[PDB]
């Protein structure tokens, strides 16, 4: 009836997609064995005899953790057909997962997807998350959504991939795999968010009382997010949002599609016990610099798109109010050209939380996806970088001996610096 | 009379190790030549 | 009666996640003790 | 998952590569027979990248050991895991080292090479997934300095994609125990600069100094050395053994670590070390094994890092541990002595996780790095090879094997040329 | 939160830093082994201040235990408390002390700070908010004299913001143990006037008359002497490891007690002291612990504050007691002694109040003052020292070690300049 299609890559994606299809399964009630003790068409497609299948496609040039998860409990639910491993890595190196090993594999998973979009007859759109820091995650994701392009047309490719945080990095080599990933998508992708690290390990030790955290809270909080998205579609609701109305509101034009995220109330689970949790209190702590899982201050640039959706014991007179509220928040700037830039969704049903987990359960929560002119803070930081590396020409060898030309490494840097320009441009006011 | 075969040493020539490696070979030759003429289930002999 | 939605929610899953984070801090202290005292096992073989 | 060929070259290595053995069948759990007797599933899970399966329920490591004189060999084979090795592996001649780099190279090392050729061939094609190849070998003496190269040259010849890691017993700048030495270091020089992919450098002063600084051990011999070094042997493929939140093999390391070409020399730490009374007074922390890592004592390296600076720095950690505090202690670290990092390259650190820790140990990290301070190693030997070649006494021993005088000139300028190249890089 | 760390240099520190250690790990209830056993779970609210953890549940205190003979460290191992102390802390020399303040300086101190400074650096990176270091030492010999003046100023250049505060013992005016001891404590005054904050001063003299007069100690041994100084210790840092009315750390009282920025060396005093079999007669209550803290007989220092004029001072209390009692025994004695009090400083006595009292004692208190009383004590050394420096070729002894006589005209007219600022301010 409505269907949507997930790809992962990379490590990032594939634990980030661990932790999604556990809430689902969960929120669902779906048992590791496939079995049950609705919505389900959406995510996971009946072969009759009470069985379920995951509409997900992992795919990694390492076999390791494809493996790990082979072995893992969810093993009996998902298809060995589905879970795509290769043979080695592309070792953090953008130019031997695009060109030496990635097009190795590139026909074999396309057919896979083709091969499950047969079944989803209500197809409206895929979801792809990127590991930006690893050679797999932009080598590989590059080529796939290149062939994505022009193997299925007008179809939502929505993304949400995990861009460098502005200090904490993992790979010296950073710069240059995100920069040339940033000049890929920025023509083919539909709509990503971004997220990193930085911001999500402060607000999970600031806000979420876990005083040593890991990357398990940092995906389960990621899926939350990506859960109550979808949310809409999957329950019935005053206000249902399609993935099209998100494509219509939350971008005013083609390349200025980069959106913010935030998510309302993270809390621990005694911490909620003792407060009122009204839509007033969710509503204002969105709009907190704090609350941003990107480690840019808004305050710094401008606001001209914001979509609410509710998942929650809500009712439309309270979100009217929490509005208009905000509009009077002289902290708060909006562009003249944009005298609305909100809508606002109704789902009824509450999030689900995970035994063991951390998020105390939020009887009525909301959720923010945002697109400001802060973003371009972060843009810059990486270009400065970026040109520390080239200036001295740092770590080119390695890169044009596995097919990159030189001439890609000025083309991507200018067109950076283009999407820049025309960040400030559209900031301004005339 | 493997284990012992094992405990030898590479380049030796002398006819006390010579002669031990020799007896050695030959000793199993005739173990497993005994083994595989006993290893049928059925053995019709007239003892002594 | 929205209130039933508040009093359904709250009660269960928190006041169990408050009992299981409290009964994984009980495997944990002891987890780590017997970390230690097959650490301290290791130093006694080690010295030897 | 990837498998990978050990191959031990000299007195040096094959006494190395026999600890290096006990460790990895130790965490294994691999009987000393063969048979597989351990108390974990995971053990088992990747055990096909060094070992090999027989049809009898047995595992065999795809180990090559190479010398020239059966003395070693002998004594390796006697060993409590002796048995282990396969009787063919075992190659060697019949003749002395001789001390002498050039009667190695050509006299015994063209009979040799062939031989090993067909025997390293039959463990190469053996199985599919292969990474690169794993030398040790010393270049003081005869067999390792000069063979050891030859055989790297067949390697990188038949195989170009494969990594060809090696690792290196530098001569002994103050403490070493050879007159020829000079000349065998400055020839081995040259042919390992442009066919080593990666090179780390051990001395058996640092060793030394590492085990009577930290461990207090009051007799020493190899066997506590090779201890040592054995550690940072299982701790670089640690992430292809065995799961971990951030995966990262050789090829990760070569990628980060090396800027240029040329520059690709590493130095090698491990932590934590403690004596075997003061145990019970540490607290098992990342910052604990931070402040051991990055501590210039417990380099086994004969070279001072706050001499030079850094432009490239790794670490990997085995353990069920967080993220968050590997981010904190490396950023923080990266931050507080920024004067030793280079301006013009931002995160000069690299981290990796792998989940299962070595035996009897919570928390343990080994630290590849690579500094401007391998400029003194090189520039000893260079000044003391200079001494020799002015007067040139010891060179008729080697031009007796037909050996030209050429390839003194050739390998100091070489050294010379590597030296400046290295001098550049200080701004 | 408010750490600590912890320093001993030479003979006489390392004897009272163990009994300092003795008493606090009794308070907080450490058992010899190193394993906590005590009663109170106010006892580890706040142990982080003096104690680390080490993995097994057992503390170890942040101590550095500096000397240049090993026979001191032959004596705190085999102490009853020993064990509890880092082996690796425990940094020694190999060479007599010399009983000279210039070879501790010169010689010996080059070799040895760099290990300290590292050994030091340690523990300063184990805490969160290290308030200050704690150093004990005495002015006599030179080991502690003059190596401790090194480490001092040392510490001050890679601190400058931590609170350094010193308990020093100077030599005895009647009871000197050394041929050569003014040169020694003329030298040490200089860098002890400019470096430390905080210093307070304690003579054997006047410990000695303290034991006989109230104690009552037919036979007293240091032991006994160094009881009373490790209560002083235990005293001053109570606010920190336990609640009360009124905290009051040493920054605070750094604060008050330090009009200008040289006038900071105090004389510091304890009460309750009774005779082992008079105590049945003493109701001890607030007015009768005010009583004794203000007697001159209790002040450990030998000079009479009563000919001079009193600075500002601070009281600390511990136990339970009313406010308003302790507030009035102040006023009371500040106005009934108005004569030993300057004018313009009116409020001359702090207080400050600790809920938890020591072991044995329902209630206890320290008092902590500044008066130009200290120029008594300066006048019998420059006295001394000037007779001394008359014959000019005793200082030979000294040259030897590379003191140029010029220092010692220097250091005294410091000290002299100390002296007449004292004097200015006595009006
Ligand atoms: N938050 C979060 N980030 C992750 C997680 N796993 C991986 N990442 C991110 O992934 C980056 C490393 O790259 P990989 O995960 O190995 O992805 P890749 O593209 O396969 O990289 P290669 O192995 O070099 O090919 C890290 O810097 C992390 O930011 C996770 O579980 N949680
Ligand atoms: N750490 C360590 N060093 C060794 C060991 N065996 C030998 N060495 C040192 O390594 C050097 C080996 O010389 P080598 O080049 O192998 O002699 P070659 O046979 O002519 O090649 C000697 O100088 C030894 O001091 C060992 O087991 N451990
Ligand atoms: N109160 C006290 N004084 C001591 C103790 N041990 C030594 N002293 C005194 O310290 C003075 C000088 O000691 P010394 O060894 O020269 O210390 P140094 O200055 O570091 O060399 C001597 O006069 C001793 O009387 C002790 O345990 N308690
Ligand atoms: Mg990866």
């Amino acid at each position: 009836m409505r269907e949507v299609i997930s790809i992962h890559v990379g490590q990032a994606g594939v634990q980030i997609g661990n932790g999604c299809w556990e809430l689902y399964c969960l929120e669902h009630g779906i048992q590791p064995d496939g079995q049950l003790p609705d919505a389900f068409n959406t995510f996971f497609s009946e072969t009759g005899a009470g069985k379920h299948v995951p509409r997900a496609v992992f795919v990694d040039l390492e076999p390791t953790v494809v493996d790990e998860v082979r072995t893992g409990t969810y093993r009996q639910l998902f298809h060995p057909e589905q879970l795509i491993s290769g043979k080695e890595d592309a070792a953090n190196n953008y130019a031997r997962g695009h060109y030496t090993v990635g097009k190795e594999i590139i026909d074999l998973t396309l057919d896979r997807i083709r091969k499950l979009a047969d079944q989803c007859t209500g197809l409206q759109g895929f979801l792809i998350f990127h590991s930006f820091g690893g050679g797999t995650g932009a080598g590989f994701g590059s080529l796939l959504l290149e062939r994505l392009s022009v193997d299925y047309g007008k179809k939502s490719k929505l993304e949400f991939t995990v861009y460098p945080s502005p200090q904490v990095s993992t790979a010296i080599v950073e710069p240059y795999n995100s920069i040339l990933a940033t000049h890929s998508m920025i023509d083919h992708s539909d709509c990503a968010f971004m997220v990193d690290n930085e911001a999500l390990y402060d607000l999970c030790r600031r806000a979420l009382d876990i005083e040593r955290p890991t990357y398990t809270n940092l995906n389960r909080l990621i899926g939350q997010v990506v859960s109550s998205l979808t949310a809409s579609l999957r329950f019935d609701g005053a206000l249902n949002v399609d993935f099209t109305e998100f494509q219509t509101n939350l971008v005013p034009y083609a390349r200025i599609h980069f959106p913010i995220c935030s998510y309302a109330p993270v809390i621990s689970a005694e911490k909620a016990y003792h407060e009122q949790l009204s839509v007033a209190e969710i509503t204002n702590s969105l709009f907190e610099p704090a609350n941003m899982m990107v480690k840019c201050d808004p305050r710094h640039g401008k606001y001209m798109a914001c979509t609410l959706l509710y998942r929650g014991d809500v009712v439309p007179k309270d979100v009217s109010a929490a509005v208009a509220t905000i509009k009077t928040k002289r902290t708060i700037q909006f562009v003249d050209w944009c005298p609305t830039g909100f809508k606002m969704g109704i789902n009824y049903q509450p999030p689900t939380v995970v035994p063991g987990g951390d998020l105390a359960k939020v009887q009525r929560a909301v959720c923010m996806l945002a697109n400001t002119t802060a973003i371009a803070e972060a843009w810059s930081r990486l270009d400065h970088k970026f040109d520390l590396m080239y200036a001295k020409r740092a770590f080119v060898h390695w890169y044009v001996g596995e097919g990159m030309e030189e001439a890609e490494f000025p083309e991507a840097r200018e067109d950076l610096a283009l999407l820049e320009k025309d960040y400030d441009e559209v900031a301004a006011e005339s | 009379n493997k284990k012992r075969y094992a405990s030898l040493s590479f380049g030796q020539d002398n006819l006390s190790f010579r002669r031990k490696k020799e007896e050695m070979e030959r000793e199993a030759a005739q173990l497993e030549a005994d083994i595989k003429t006993f290893e049928r289930p059925n053995v019709y002999i007239t003892e002594n | 009666d929205e209130v039933k939605k508040i009093n359904s929610e709250m009660v269960a899953a928190k006041a169990r996640t408050f009992r299981d984070q409290q009964l994984e801090i009980h495997r944990q202290m002891k987890e780590d003790e017997k970390a230690e005292e097959r650490s301290i096992a290791d130093m006694l073989e080690e010295n030897r | 998952v990837r498998e990978i060929v050990h191959i031990q070259a000299g007195q040096c290595g094959n006494q190395i590569g026999a600890k290096f053995w006990e460790v990895i069948s130790d965490e294994h759990g691999i009987d000393p027979t063969g048979s597989y007797h351990g108390d974990s599933d995971l053990q088992l899970e990747r055990i096909n990248v060094y070992y090999n399966e027989a049809t009898g329920g047995k595992y065999v490591p795809r180990a090559i050991l190479v010398d020239l004189e059966p003395g070693t060999m002998d004594s390796v084979r006697a060993g409590q895991f002796g048995q282990l090795f396969r009787p063919d592996n075992f190659v060697f001649g019949q003749s002395g080292a001789g001390n002498n780099w050039a009667k190695g190279y050509y006299t015994e090392g063209q009979e040799l090479c062939e031989s090993i050729l067909d025997v390293i061939r039959k463990e190469a094609e053996s199985c599919d997934c292969l990474q690169g190849f794993q030398l040790v070998h010393s270049l003081g003496g005869g067999t390792g300095a000069g063979l050891g190269t030859l055989l790297l040259n067949k390697l990188r010849e038949e195989y170009p994609d494969r990594i060809l890691s090696t690792y290196s017993i530098v001569p002994s700048p103050k403490v070493s125990d050879t007159v020829v030495e000079p000349y065998n270091c400055t020839l081995s020089v040259h042919q390992l600069v442009e066919s080593a992919d990666e090179v780390f450098c051990i001395d058996n002063e640092a060793l030394y100094d590492i085990c009577f600084r930290t461990l207090k051990l009051t007799t020493p011999t190899y066997g506590d050395l090779n201890h040592l070094v054995s550690m940072v042997m299982s701790g670089t493929t640690c992430a292809l053994r065995f799961p971990g939140q951030l995966n990262s093999d050789l090829r990760k390391l070569a990628v980060n670590l090396v800027p240029f070409p040329r520059l690709h020399f590493f130095i090698v730490g491990f932590a934590p070390l403690t004596s075997r009374g003061s145990q019970q007074y540490r607290a098992l922390t990342v910052p604990e094994l931070t402040s051991q890592l990055f501590d210039n004592k417990n380099m086994m390296a004969a070279c001072d890092p706050r001499r030079g600076v850094y432009l490239t720095a790794s670490a990997h950690f085995r353990g069920r541990m967080s993220s968050k505090e590997v981010d904190e202690q490396m950023l923080n670290i990266q931050a507080r002595n920024t004067s030793y990092f280079v301006e013009w390259i931002p995160s000069n650190v690299k981290s990796a996780i792998c989940d299962i820790p070595p035996r009897g140990l919570k928390m343990a990290a080994t630290f590849i790095g690579n500094t401007t301070a391998f400029r003194e190693l090189f520039t000893r030997v260079d000044s003391q090879f200079q001494k020799m070649y002015a007067r040139r006494a010891f060179i008729h021993w080697y031009v007796n094997e037909g050996l030209e005088t050429v390839e003194f000139d050739e390998a100091r300028s070489n050294m010379t040329d590597l030296i400046q190249e290295y001098e550049m890089y200080e701004t």
